[PDB]
């Protein structure tokens, strides 16, 4: 269940997302439209650097950045799932207690 | 706009703002004003604030009342984070296209990594027109144009709302097909199994098959439109080039040097008295004409006989005086400077008594016979005088 | 050897590798080749990668096919971590004794603290002999020699296997003396106590007394042999001395200066076109003869009429051209440079379109009439041209 | 006083201490001695110790046997944390008012952020008088004086002890009003409810009303007394100014340059033999007169014919020798220096064999014909000679 949920995320977002990952040249630099939408419509409190998006590493090999992300998101969602199932259960509790 | 509430001492001992200018204090929707200025990165950068190794230039304004078309600092196009070096000055500018009709108070603004926002000066900027008319636009690498105000929003809804409808079908289906109470009761008794069992599971495997299909389709289509695409472009820009003209603190063969040597401000107040051990160091006689704090200007009306164009608010005409006795060249002189104005109190800089560091910061502006401006940095501990009168 | 897969932009904008040489591309077992070169620590060091304040020089090779006998960088013996400063060049070299018969592709390599490995160039190095014959050796402070390949491994086994056997005795003893099912059943019923109770406990206290004894003994013996011993030697080495010759980026009175001013690479590609604002700055006229990226060389066949000794692979003869019009001294000139080669695609540098920072880095080589080489650093945003076709 | 136990190589390769002086080696209670000196921030700062970017100057002494009246370093009044730049020298001094009668061994001390304490030299300091007599005092901004030794302690007890008594009332009240055992048993049976129920709760609501009222009062009062008050003043001080005189390592046109080029100490030991590749670089002939390590002085009795005033302990007269052959100007010479003294061993510096960095650190002191002192920094790997002995 969760492994699917993990994998399908990016795929099912792509359709709405691709449009904004089209490239523009701005003042001799490359930007995606998205970056630019951000840059344009000014947020008082949102300096690029706060972002927490991919910025490259030496241990990336490929061409693989999304597949690994999604498989990882899948495998971890297994654990979250369990815990949250049993918490769904704990929250479904009809236990009545005697005093406060 | 909240600059008033920030800690006084911090505003004074981080970024020193000067020569801030607004192209036009009125624009039409789509008309393209520009805000610019220069900033000196104070030398004794406070502990409270991250090192400005990672910073970001910004237009301080209540949302996108103006689109930003581009901005530059340290002679770089700076839509990403940039390093500022302690002690240097940088020049910047922001290209702002009017968008929303009103009267907005737009600021120069820089944020430091683990520091927060530092707000510069701000000027009211009357915009007129109808927002309806605002466009961008922008040109792709493929050469085509897109109006950003609208581009892509169609395609989004196109994918989002269908699926939300689908999701809502799935719910209302099973709900009205086997109620809540009905199916609770069933389950609560023996069964269950009345509630599900195939071919409820046939419906499921089919609905699922269509979902995945709908995805592989939606993917391959949106992969055909837009078969280019690049990842978000992020990360710290190459080091900036500071200002080298002239001078411009610690730049050039000639310059002024100011030590702070004692201060006192009244509490409550409006007044500050400081003794300044000036050295000069140029080859012209220098009169001190201006002192800037948090974008506040304090002018010697002996030097500023008139009387600059600069938002109220903000701009004082009592940064006085000396004995107008021009000093050098070579001369080393300690000179009592009184700074008095309601703005010092109005801009909560008298609430320096509340701070965990009773310390002043900022730039001093010395002028020659002719125009020539020479800048030196002033800073250090000032003591409060606790006065009566509430 | 995986350098191909690393992020393009990072490989180009971190370490700039040059003059890499391999003493001998063949060795006998015990025969003592050396790998050396120089590296320039790019100026605009990327966010993604730790500052190289902590780094380590290494031979990039599939295990100990060569023992390393020593290595040096920045004029220091560097068997421990060392600082590299952004903007500087360092020269290094690694003394490598053949050990394992084959054909290995050995690299220059440096790793950064929180960055990872940066792989330099690599050359195949045919080793021959029998591994059996490999020795070291090495000399202690007491004066004696030891063959490292073997030293110590006796004494280890001596102490490890006895105790493993002892461990196994202990198990097999209690196992066959009261079985699993037997003792389970005993315990499962009332008792228990049949299973243990002294003098199972006497065996215990004894086996233990011998164990501890065995330890105090083995200790005091191995304390007698080797009564000297020092703790492992670790920590960051004193700062290095960079190269001052000559020049060698930003060193000396004379030099070239290149600004990047616009770039374009084709996608998919083989080609890069860049406009370079060169200034010079020397006192000789300069022709641009080479460009290095990830250890990739791009040569102007006008300047490299022949045609250097350098692993394939890696070494292109299309870093051309100019109008061969030697520029200066004094001259400031912007000059279209085309770089074209299958190696740029083969080393995945065309996968720069995949990266989060579309940006080039590396060294430019200008030459005088005579030999004299003048090095300037080049870097900055290049744009992709999205092309159809194979 | 524990300097002995700290790791040898670390005390040597961090802070290099010189010209430490104590105003008076005797004082009366209230009499105001002063400890001063200079320190050179070693250039190859060990990995083990935080960068000294955040440090703090201190009087190493067993509690407030001397109040500190003030202190200074890098030409600043330094009651807060300060930055020390690697490779520079700073001068400091501490103003120490006697307080407790005895014979204390008082040190110069600096602590680094993520480092720990570094202890300078220490001198015995006989105090006499009766502590009863010790005062401060100190002046408020309002102009009044207060004896610190006593100020405020009154008011404190005044508020604490009453409340503690109140607390103890509350407890003894309920205790003897309804027992432990009684109330346990009541609760244990049906009730409970016998134990509490209003008007036990009337007592509570009242006691609480008084408590809060006791607070609002005590607040308002203590708000009337002292209606001024500022928050604790904290944070890293503006950068220091190093020593520029003269010189003083890497300062001025003239200077000495010492490389280390091999070392050997005996284990166990008292001896150190090092070859030093001196260069000079001044314009006078230089004789090497002193070598300092962890506050330890090693003197050439050829140069120190007499024979300074300096705590024992600590001060050797066998930092010898050369062939007293004054070297330069211009002359570059490699010179075997023997350092031998019981102090080297007594100060556990011979326990360098125990360290994870067998490396030496410190300052060399060359003198001219006349007085003039020239300082150069020595450091790096020294090898142990493992000699027969305990
Ligand atoms: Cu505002
Ligand atoms: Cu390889
Ligand atoms: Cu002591």
């Amino acid at each position: 269940g969760s492994l699917g949920w993990g994998l399908l995320f990016y795929p099912n977002n792509w359709p709405a997302i691709a449009a904004f990952h089209q490239a523009t040249e701005q003042h001799g630099q490359l930007m995606t439209l998205a970056d630019l939408i951000g840059f344009h419509f000014v947020r008082t409190s949102m300096p690029e650097y706060i972002r927490m998006v991919e910025r490259g590493t030496l241990r990336t090999f490929g061409k693989d950045v999304v597949p690994v992300a999604a498989f990882f998101s899948g495998f971890v969602s297994m654990m979250v799932y369990f815990l949250w199932w049993f918490m769904g259960r704990w929250y479904s509790t009809t236990k009545v207690i005697d005093t406060i | 706009h909240g600059e008033k509430s920030q800690q006084a001492f911090l505003r004074m001992r981080t970024l020193n703002w000067y020569d801030v200018q607004w192209s036009k204090t009125t624009v039409n929707v789509n008309e393209e004003m520009v805000l610019s200025g220069k900033v000196h990165v104070f030398s004794a950068w406070p502990q409270a604030v991250a090192n400005p190794r990672v910073s970001f230039l910004n237009a301080g304004e209540p949302g996108p009342v103006l689109v930003r078309t581009a901005q530059f600092i340290g002679e770089q196009f700076a839509p990403r984070s940039v390093s500022l070096e302690i002690g240097k000055d940088y020049a910047f500018s922001i290209n702002l296209r009017g968008r929303r009709a009103g009267r907005w108070h737009v600021h120069a603004q820089i944020n430091v990594e683990g520091g927060g926002p530092i707000i510069g000066p701000g000027q009211w900027i009357e915009i007129k027109g109808d927002m309806k008319d605002f466009t961008d636009p922008v040109t792709l690498l493929d050469g085509s144009t897109v109006d950003l105000e609208h581009y892509g929003i169609s395609r989004v809804y196109a994918w989002h709302l269908p699926w939300m409808a689908v999701g809502a079908a799935w719910i209302f289906f099973w709900f009205v097909r086997k109620g809540i109470i009905t199916s609770y009761i069933r389950v609560a008794e023996g069964k269950a199994d009345d509630v599900i069992g195939d071919d409820d599971r046939r419906i499921g495997a089919i609905v699922l098959a269509l979902t995945i299909l709908a995805t592989i389709v939606g993917y391959a289509v949106t992969n055909s439109t837009f078969p280019r695409t690049i990842p978000l472009q992020a990360g710290l820009q190459k080091p900036l080039t500071p200002i080298e003209t002239e001078g411009t603190v610690g730049v050039g063969k000639e310059n002024v040097t100011t030590e702070l040597n004692g201060g006192v401000y009244k509490v409550p107040g409006r007044e500050l008295t400081i003794n300044v051990k000036v050295k000069n160091n140029t080859s012209q006689p220098l009169r001190l004409g201006e002192y800037t704090a948090a974008g506040l200007r304090f002018l010697n009306p002996d030097v500023f006989t008139t009387k600059p164009d600069f938002p109220d608010y903000l701009l004082a005409d009592r940064g006085l005086s000396v004995d107008a006795t021009p000093i050098a060249p070579g001369e080393a002189k300690e000179i009592v400077v009184k700074i008095q104005d309601a703005r010092w109190d109005i801009e909560r800089l008298s609430d320096l008594a509340y701070d965990t560091d009773s310390q002043i910061g900022g730039l001093l502006f010395f002028f020659s016979p002719d125009g020539k401006r020479y800048a030196s940095e002033i800073g250090g501990p000032v003591i409060p005088k606790f006065v009566a009168g509430d």
